[PDB]
């Protein structure tokens, strides 16, 4: 809660640029009712839920005619759900052995702008705000040479 | 300029009849309701009778109803109102008045103009 | 035959003659982070080698930016994007010379959304000169002293970024008399301009990647007519 | 089922006077459709008020309709001496439509 | 400007012109911005050419 | 085939099944063109292999 | 809850069944072998 | 309320004949749903005609009706001598219902 | 028109029993809403079932409601020595509202 810092050992060859993404566990969790629609979204999914009535309004007796007489709000069977992708994280970082490397960067910095400025047109920029990338290198995919790891 | 002056009404005998004769002036009465309203002497207003645009649909009030029979014709720009049966209580003045809808359409919502009123004193005398 | 009532725009009535009941919903404009940077110039004790305005960024995004980043860009520069929504199982037909089909519909939460209480936006604009583009052709911070880079930018005013949403709609019933009998049910909206909360504008910064070890200067220009 | 008036009240010149008419049983509700008429005597009565809050056109601007409480209002702000008149409200029941009062004489002082 | 509409027949003798209708629009109505062309035939001349 | 369903009872006394009802449809129904797939197995043999 | 717009789709184009079709500007490109490269653009002089 | 026909009309072998049908007083809409009914002397009446404009099956194609004016009328193209006989109208009166003519008497020279 | 019943049974304790009630004349539709009421002698009816297959609370689960063919039926499923009471079924006819049945008296023997 609110500090999750996790060190890891297995990485030890110089790391290009880098997509992580923080996917819920509700997500892939069996007790999701939305788990198989809702698996491949890195963020907190919310349903945002049409109901689209049929509204009509009926006067029967040809004098009052102010007020309508009777009404109706026939809905659809189904309704439709938007599923909405919340952010999960505020401030990411990624701190280096001995230098600070990347501090409490917003993640929309690094969901939206990393891939908009980084990578060229084979890296698109996701949909879901919760996968976002961190980058090591000027040129990722714009030649094949190494330029920063 | 816009007038609905009426006539036709005096002293009757209780248990008699009146023809109660309105005309219109310059104000396309075919187009218009128009309504029958009695006011009292001291106890107010009071609306008797209804006749539409058209001439048909023609609806009364609950304490007249059957007693009170109304007709329009749009020829001669007149709407007629029938007492056909008279008590005592029926003395006041009535007037014709144009009341087109806004909320309430074939009774009337806005009475725009009121007739001068005419007045039927019924008297035993 | 018409009746008017006073109806919030999501259906809720409102009581006529109530004091503080109608609040004006409010808008963004569409893109608020290319019409915020209103007009930016560069400067190096004075003599401004670089200068352009909001007009130059919406055409460099209509032009440049690739389809595949336009909703990165329009996530930076706090633009609503399409969330796409599904029905539900529907009866169809085929008809060839039965199947079931589910019906796909589109909206939008983002900040162009008009809300009774838009949240808290976050506009990372990009700065875009002539040195901005290729690693190779980016200046030296030694060559001249970094005392004298200065950058100048022009806000936009709240009025420019922020519109209102009618939040009271007049409702008419009417009833058509007659064989059918209509009821046409309208709405037309009542716009009384507000006083919107004043702007602050928090988290100011500006992202410099300063990393550790001919050019193409665009001129721009804006000119007006009548002829 | 009738609707009343008080008899009367008096307003001085350049007063605010407030005439109520109430059922005699039940609520004034908005779909009763209180209207107010005005009558000068030796005078047709005219249309003040339709609809609890609506005038037609010739009506001054003083006249002001409301429902207050469980009965119907007809506030008149800074009445002239052209008022003095029989007051008479007017509520639509569903069966018996048009339902008149018996009438307030406002008295301008 | 989608309405609502639905007929309504109540005599069940009568039945084939409609007793009543309705005619309930939304509250909000949809607009589509177009952007109409603003320019009929451009032109660029040079120094000489 | 986008009805407008609305369901209106008048006695308001049995009020249980619906007194009427209307389905009004639009004028032009909305078709989806489906390109259905035209070759299951697409083969191009050579001169010798 | 949370206040949420609409979005919809609309045609005004040729293909649309309208009364009256407007004048229409058709810029059909020419694909050849030699419209591909500057450096294979054939001469007009050989 | 009633409806009016005239009483009789002639028409050559093979001419076009229109009889009228119209309301005592008032339009006659095509709401009103005028019916042309024919009936041969010695025989029921068959339905020619409903709905102002439609033809039951067996009914031949020269018979044809509309509303002209504030009537209604029904056209006779090339008639035979197999038309003479009585031509009823009905109007649909909405309290009413069915109301009939008196009757034209088609007489085919 | 009027609803009929047999007037007795006689069921075994444990034991399932149908009871049927139907019209005298057509079919008991749904729409007709049968209701099933049991009166124990010396007690006020009670509300057994309504609208044909509900049961409001406080009812034990064994009487259940169907209709079948053109008839109603309530069906007791391991009757016990509470049920030897009086059972009425009403049927909501459209002009008539709820016409009530003579009465079965099922015995539990």
């Amino acid at each position: 809660n609110h500090h999750d810092e996790k060190l890891m050992s297995a990485l030890k060859w110089p790391i290009e640029y880098m997509f992580i993404g923080l996917k819920p566990t509700w997500n892939i969790s069996d007790q999701n009712p939305h788990q198989h629609r809702d698996w491949h979204k890195f963020g907190h999914v919310v349903n945002a839920i049409m109901q689209p009535t049929h509204h009509a309004e009926i006067s029967f007796q040809d004098r009052d005619t102010a007020l309508p007489d009777a009404c109706s709000s026939i809905s659809d069977i189904s309704p439709v759900t938007y599923p909405i992708t919340l952010p999960i994280i505020k401030n990411i970082s990624v701190t280096a052995h001995g230098i600070n490397l990347i501090d409490k960067f917003p993640s929309k910095f690094c969901s939206s702008y990393i891939p908009f400025h980084y990578g060229g047109n084979a890296i698109k920029t996701p949909d879901d705000p919760g996968a976002m990338m961190i980058t090591f290198a000027l040129k990722p995919r714009e030649e094949y040479q190494p330029s920063g790891h | 300029e816009v007038k609905l002056v009426e006539s036709g009404g005096g002293l009757v005998q209780p248990g008699g009849s009146l023809r109660l004769s309105c005309v219109g002036s310059g104000f396309t009465f075919s187009s218009y309701e128009i309504n029958w309203v009695r006011q009292a002497p001291g106890k107010g207003l009071e609306w008797l009778a209804v006749v539409s645009k058209i001439g048909d649909r023609t609806y009364y009030a609950d304490s007249v109803r059957g007693r009170l029979t109304i007709s329009r014709d749009n020829s001669q720009n007149t709407a007629y109102l029938q007492m056909n049966s008279l008590r005592t209580e029926d003395t006041a003045r009535y007037y014709c008045v144009r009341a087109w809808c806004a909320s309430t359409c074939l009774p009337g919502d806005i009475m725009d103009l009121w007739g001068p009123g005419v007045g039927v004193v019924v008297s035993s005398l | 035959g018409a009746v008017y009532t006073l109806v919030d725009p999501f259906g809720r009535p409102i009581v006529p003659g109530t004091k503080n009941a109608y609040r004006n919903l409010v808008y963004y404009c569409e893109y608020p982070g290319e019409r915020l940077y209103e007009n930016v110039r560069f400067d190096v004790n004075g003599n401004s080698l670089d200068e352009y305005s909001s007009d130059v960024t919406t055409l460099v995004r209509k032009f440049c930016i690739p389809g595949d980043k336009m909703t990165g860009y329009k996530h930076l520069v706090g633009q609503e994007v399409s969330v796409e929504g599904t029905s539900g199982p529907l009866l169809c037909n085929i008809h060839d010379l039965l199947d079931i089909r589910r019906n796909v519909h589109y909206s939008c939460n983002g900040p162009q959304t008009p809300k009774y209480y838009q949240p808290p936006l976050a506009l990372w604009i990009k700065l875009r000169f002539w040195f901005n583009e290729n690693v190779n052709l980016a200046i030296p911070s030694v060559s001249i002293p970094f005392g004298e880079r200065f950058i100048t930018i022009k806000l936009a005013s709240q009025k420019d970024l922020v519109n209102e949403f009618p939040g009271l709609f007049v409702r008419q019933s009417r009833f058509i008399a007659g064989r059918p009998s209509r009821r046409n049910i309208r709405f037309k909206p009542w716009f009384i301009p507000g006083v919107i909360n004043e702007i602050s504008l928090t988290n100011n910064e500006l992202y410099i990647n300063n990393l550790f070890v001919l050019i193409r200067v665009h001129k721009t220009q804006v000119t007006h007519t009548n002829n | 089922q009738t609707v009343i008036q008080e008899p009367a009240m008096s307003v001085s010149p350049g007063g605010t006077v407030t005439l109520t008419c109430a059922w005699s049983s039940g609520s004034v509700t908005t779909s009763n459709y209180p209207s107010w008429f005005q009558q000068t005597p030796g005078q047709p009565p005219r249309q003040l008020i339709y609809n609890t809050n609506s005038r037609p056109t010739g009506v001054p601007r003083r006249f002001s309709g409301k429902i207050s409480g469980n009965k119907a209002a007809l506030t008149i702000t800074g009445a002239q001496a052209e008022d003095e008149a029989d007051y008479f409200c007017g509520l639509y029941k569903r069966s018996a439509n048009n339902i008149f009062g018996g009438g307030t004489h406002l008295t301008v002082l």
